[PDB]
């Protein structure tokens, strides 16, 4: 935000935001233009984020601007888990408890895998997902 | 005075009395015996609280029925006027009766005044000092204290001499005044916050603001059987819709939104670490939600309610589970979503007012979280953060207003507005947008207390028209009438300076700017009064930012040494500490030989409480016309919700409004009918509005006064002052205007029933 936008345009708050200092799926921090353009052209490289690993991958990326990339991980995980649970069995029958239990279900698995503290249901919530998929597959 | 209204004695406390009273007598019985709204305009010349106090008080122990009275006032500064004048009439209605009272009426403020703890007493924010001693006095503290013998928890041991020995009974039988109060509860060392608290089924009347009246946040304990039979009073209520809008509006700042941020991300550290150590009791209250809204905690609360209740009181509540909210990681999930959501909002390049609906569905369409759900975060937070038992509130206060906004904003809809600026235009071109949210029918908070109640008295000095607050708040009194102030003398010149010694037509609405074309000759017009008047002399601008701007140029000008060379000179000032030791030692130097001259504004908090005697009150300035689209079009988007509401436009409204502030100043110029003082005022729109005045106010212009020269006023004062300052004393018609002790009442109306 005000320091941390770039590994080139760090101080890119009052430095004309306009380019997308967008976020890889898969690498969850601010890359600038300057920076993110350099890199899905070639292919799947990473990016030196204050020294950053992480992978930036090919044009695949999605738009998080300045909507608390973590918060919008956790709620890309409740995106997640409403996109696992896009097509689950709440209201098949009506029943508003049911539902409300249903919903806590979802957001527990959510929950498990948007806080990483202790998370090994967050690796369960993904098998449930996949059984989840496995159901919505099936 | 010991007369009657056919009805019920009248012990009246002074000698003399007043044409106006008695007619204020006859229609105040009248109304109490049909309870009613009877919207009345007394002069505020007259004191009506006299009226006022004395008939309701022989009301109570004339008829029996209604033991309960409630008098609800602009300023705890008037309550503290009423305080006093009630003891004053508690004592001579004892004191012409003998020991009849047996009775118990006591003042409400806040618990910054009256919490009596030094060190919370010590602190500055009222937020603290109510939250402090909250904290200091809490139900759960002391358990941590009472359970666990530790210093960690200290008291504020008034609370506690208060389970002592006040919560057994009342302070023993006075009509305590503020000071009154204070003396005797610091002697007992007792507390009068906690003290109203208790006493809230006890006391036989009750005197405080209008927010405890209005503010459900602090309206939420209301106990009907001081309520229910009771008789509502309210004086100068004429600027409280603003204050109904204002107590449903709420700003916003994206600073906040970070401290939001900053309160809600150290929730996830709070509910996390005590959910390593005791999730149990986390888990318990989660069946405390699967069984409801947990009511059997997060309302018998002594001293643990976290979140109060920022919506109306508990009127527009669901009890049920929150569904998958039940968690208080889920809890603060949404809440995380919904803040960067808000955030995603706030970030709006432009000013956008967003239906409460299309933007509920927007952040439905962004973030699915459903709108009944979303009022029970005040609940919640409330429940959450004392199991949490939380050690701070500051990293936390951003929050509550979240939980204030989210619940009122998901049970509010097509009465209130969000709209989102994207900075402030008095400092525009930098990011500092405002989420800015408010209601737009004032008479909403207001339905509930009509519900209530049947008996509710309402007056003011100012009120013009007595009609528009019918159709603003949409209501049916019974008796809309004004009162004329009976005075053989004039004792107060009306002036509409809109030609100046230039004969300029000179206006505030041109701009918030100067012109010294308008300017200056306003500072040569002003600079000739600071000889003539004596100590005594305040003005009143539009606009604090408009003060100052013609301040610093009349500042450059050679004009302000003369005043000083005239009289001695007293700011507004931003914190009313300042402001407050310059109206004293004002007063003081208007009490003292030199003279004194103020200045302030028309919307400034000093025409809201703060009366001025005859020497106190001199000559009162209008700078222009009060007029407040300064501002953005937020007053408009009201206004335009007026305009669809209600078929009342802008400038009649405007008008209707700026000279009810304006009048709301001129009030204070006076305190009875030995008090006098020349009402000069400056804009050429002022000819225009003779008919907006109220009644005596109007009566008391005469057209000849109209667009008069600053010149010629200065002559037209000039006699006046030397004939007031002269001992008018005839003492034959005076009786006319005083309706002579206890005879010219008893026999001119008792001649008059015809
Ligand atoms: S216990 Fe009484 S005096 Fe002490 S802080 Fe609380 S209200 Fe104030
Ligand atoms: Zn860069």
């Amino acid at each position: 935000e005000n320091k941390d936008m770039c590994p080139i345009c760090k101080t890119d708050r009052y430095l004309s935001p306009d380019v997308k200092f967008l976020v890889n799926p898969e690498c969850y921090h601010r890359i600038c233009e300057s920076c993110v353009d350099r890199i899905f052209s070639l292919g799947p490289a990473q990016c030196p984020y204050k020294g950053c690993d992480k992978i930036l991958r090919k044009n695949k990326f999605k738009t998080q601007i300045f909507d608390d990339v973590e918060v919008e991980k956790e709620v890309d995980i409740r995106k997640r888990v409403f996109n696992v649970f896009n097509k689950t069995i709440d209201d098949f029958n009506g029943d508003l408890v049911e539902y409300n239990k249903y919903l806590e279900e979802v957001e527990d698995i959510i929950y498990k895998l948007d806080h990483g503290i202790d998370v090994a249901k967050t690796e369960e919530k993904l098998r449930t997902y996949e059984e989840l998929n496995k159901q919505l597959i099936m | 005075m010991k007369f009657y209204i056919d009805d019920l004695p009248v012990l009246f406390p002074y000698p003399k009395i007043y044409p106006e009273q008695y007619n204020y007598m006859c229609d105040i019985k009248k109304t109490l015996d049909v309870g009613g709204n009877s919207i009345l305009e007394m002069p505020s010349g007259t004191g009506k609280t006299v009226s006022l106090l004395s008939l309701t008080i022989a009301y109570q122990m004339h008829y029996p029925e209604h033991r309960k009275i409630i008098y609800c006032s602009r300023t705890m500064s008037e309550i503290e006027k009423a305080l006093v004048e009630l003891e004053n009439l508690m004592d001579y209605r004892t004191k012409e009766l003998g020991y009849q009272e047996d009775f118990r009426g006591l003042g409400l403020t806040s618990r910054k005044n009256l919490c009596l703890h030094p060190e919370v007493s010590k602190e500055r924010k009222g937020t603290v000092v109510d939250e402090k001693c909250r904290r200091m006095t809490n139900g759960q503290a002391k358990r941590k204290l009472e359970e666990d013998p530790e210093a960690n928890v200290e008291l504020c041991e008034y609370h506690e001499n208060l389970y002592n020995i006040e919560v057994e009974d009342y302070l023993p039988k006075g009509v305590f005044s503020f000071e009154k109060l204070l003396k005797y509860c610091e002697e007992k060392t007792l507390c009068p916050y906690f003290i109203v608290r208790r006493m809230i089924s006890l006391c036989n009347i009750i005197i405080y603001s209008y927010h405890y009246l209005l503010d459900p946040k602090i309206a939420e304990r209301v106990s009907n059987e001081v309520s229910k039979d009771s008789i509502v009073i309210f004086d100068e209520a004429h600027n409280i819709d603003n204050v109904c809008i204002e107590s449903l509006s709420l700003d916003l700042t994206t600073d906040a939104l970070r401290r939001a941020t900053r309160g809600a991300n150290a929730l996830d550290e709070r509910i996390s670490e005590v959910r390593k150590v005791d999730s149990q009791k986390l888990q318990d209250e989660y069946e405390k939600l699967v069984q409801g809204l947990h009511s059997a905690d997060i309302l018998t609360d002594q001293e643990e309610p976290f979140v109060e209740t920022p919506v109306l009181p508990q009127d527009l509540l669901t009890e049920a589970i929150p569904g998958n909210i039940r968690r208080a990681e889920h809890f603060v999930s949404f809440l995380k979503r919904l803040i960067e959501y808000l955030k995603t909002r706030m970030k709006v390049l432009h000013v956008i007012s967003e239906t409460p609906k299309s933007f509920l569905q927007h952040l439905k369409q962004l973030t699915f979280i459903e709108r009944k759900p979303l009022r029970f975060c005040s609940e919640r937070l409330s429940l959450l953060v004392r199991t949490l038992e939380v050690t701070e509130v500051e990293d936390f206060t951003a929050l509550k207003d979240i939980a204030t906004f989210a619940t009122l904003i998901s049970t509010y809809e097509e009465g209130f507005l969000l709209i989102i600026e994207p900075y402030e235009i008095e400092n525009a071109a930098v990011p500092n947008p405002i989420m800015r949210f408010t209601c737009l029918d004032a008479s909403i908070a207001i339905k509930p207390v009509f519900e209530r109640f049947s008996s509710v008295i309402i007056t003011s000095g100012t009120i013009s028209p007595l009609d528009m607050y019918p159709r603003m708040l949409n209501f049916k009194t019974v008796l809309q009438k004004s009162y004329a102030m009976t005075l053989a003398k004039k004792s107060f010149l009306p002036m509409i300076i809109t030609k100046g010694s230039d004969q300029v037509a000179i206006s505030s609405r041109f701009e918030i700017r100067n012109d010294p074309s308008i300017v200056r000759n306003y500072g040569s017009m002003l600079v000739e009064f600071a000889k003539i008047t004596p100590d005594g002399m305040v003005v009143f601008f539009p606009s604090y930012l408009y003060m100052e701007s013609i301040v610093s140029m009349w500042q450059t000008m050679g004009i302000l040494d003369e005043v000083w060379k005239h009289k001695l000179i007293l700011v507004e000032t931003p914190d009313a500490q300042e402001t407050s030791l310059a109206l004293e030692t004002y007063r003081k130097a208007c009490s003292n030989g030199r003279g004194a001259i103020l200045l302030s504004v028309a919307r400034g908090k000093v025409s809201e409480g703060i009366d001025f005697d005859h020497q106190y009150g001199r000559t009162v300035l209008m700078i222009g016309i009060p007029f407040q689209y300064t501002e953005s079009r937020i007053l408009k988007a009201r206004l335009e919700f007026m305009r669809e509401n209600y078929r009342i436009r802008e400038n009649d409204f405007l008008s209707f409004d700026a000279m009810r502030h304006a009048a709301q100043c001129l009030g204070r110029v006076l305190r009875g009918k030995d008090d006098y003082g020349v009402m000069v005022l400056a804009d050429r729109r002022f000819s225009r509005k003779r008919s907006q005045l109220p009644k005596w106010i109007a009566q008391g212009l005469s057209d000849a006064d109209l667009n008069l020269s600053t010149d010629m006023a200065i002559s037209n004062t000039k006699q006046f002052l030397r004939t007031m300052a002269q001992p008018t004393d005839p003492k034959d018609q005076e009786g006319v205007s005083v309706w002579s002790y206890e005879d010219l009442i008893k026999h001119q109306n008792s001649r008059k029933d015809q």
